[PDB]
């Protein structure tokens, strides 16, 4: 149970392979309910997040603070992981605790891209946050023309 | 530099220091290293 | 960074419009001091 | 008390009005392009 979640935070390829060929809930959570793929979307490790979906984890498994993969891999420019995730039936406009959406996050950072992919794959480019703030409204008070476009 | 002088007027002197040491010494010197804004009598934007 | 102080907030007016920052200020990174300007065969320079 | 004043307020009014200020210059660094003047302002200076 534990194994895999360090496992997947640390990148270890096989460890993963064998720990799933050995059995190990692919939906495991830590005490801040991060399950491995929130560890590997997180430190972008794309190779485990492929395998974890490909063994049943949980594409939209949320940690106590209501943020799923998703957020993490768009929060922090994992382009490629986004793909992936949202590929595999990642819900685009999932919500936090926070209100916060992926669009928010990728759009706070300015990754341009992911904010294309996400909208591509519906985000609802109007959905705002418990203090009612859009991407838009973002892009404006980050002052990123490029973005405040797009949107 | 006089009273009152400014930094821009002093870089000009400088410059024309920095200009004969290069040309008409071209043969004895290797660098002039040039600081506006302070000297042995005191610091100021009129000193260098 | 230069955009994160540049969207400190200063005031939110009646309409409830935003004053940042950077609506009443430039913003970058430059000396603690401009005293003194200093060259090296007439370049910008720094050194010890 | 026939002023309604506090010795709070007397030391108030001391720092404020026996003060040194540091007010910077006219033509200052970093200056202008084609500044001429450069003088320090002397602002409040302690009493005596």
């Amino acid at each position: 149970g534990k194994k895999l979640l360090e496992a997947a935070r640390a990148g270890r390829d096989d460890e993963v392979r064998i720990l799933m060929a050995n059995g190990a809930d692919v939906n495991a959570a830590d005490v801040v309910g991060w399950t491995p793929l929130h560890l590997a979307a997180y430190w972008g490790h794309l190779e485990i997040v492929e395998v974890l979906l490909k063994n049943g984890a949980d594409v939209n498994a949320y940690d106590t603070l209501g943020s799923t993969p998703l957020h993490l891999a768009a929060h922090f420019g994992h382009l490629e992981i986004v793909e992936v995730l949202l590929k595999n039936g990642a819900d685009v406009n999932a919500k936090d605790d926070n209100g916060i959406t992926p669009l928010h996050l990728a759009a706070n950072r300015g990754h341009l891209e992911i904010v294309e992919v996400l909208l591509k794959y519906g985000a609802d480019v109007n959905a705002q946050d418990k203090f009612g703030k859009t991407a838009f409204d973002i892009s404006i008070n980050n002052g990123n023309e490029d973005l405040a476009e797009i949107l | 530099l006089p009273a009152g002088a400014t930094q821009e007027r002093t870089q000009k002197v400088l410059n024309e220091v920095t200009h004969y040491y290069l040309t008409k010494e071209k043969n004895n010197v290797e660098s002039v290293f040039a600081w506006n804004g302070f000297g042995f009598a005191g610091r100021g934007q009129n000193t260098g | 960074s230069t955009e994160e102080f540049g969207k400190i907030l200063l005031k939110v007016n009646q309409d409830g419009s935003r004053v940042l920052l950077r609506d009443v200020a430039k913003i970058e990174l430059g000396g603690e001091n401009y005293d003194i300007i200093a060259e090296f065969n007439g370049q910008p320079a720094s050194g010890l | 008390n026939k002023f309604q004043l506090t010795p709070v307020d007397v030391i108030t009014a001391i720092k404020a009005q026996n003060a040194q200020v540091a007010a910077g210059q006219l033509g200052g660094t970093p200056p202008v392009k084609g500044q001429q003047l450069n003088a320090s302002i002397i602002a409040q200076t302690r009493l005596t």
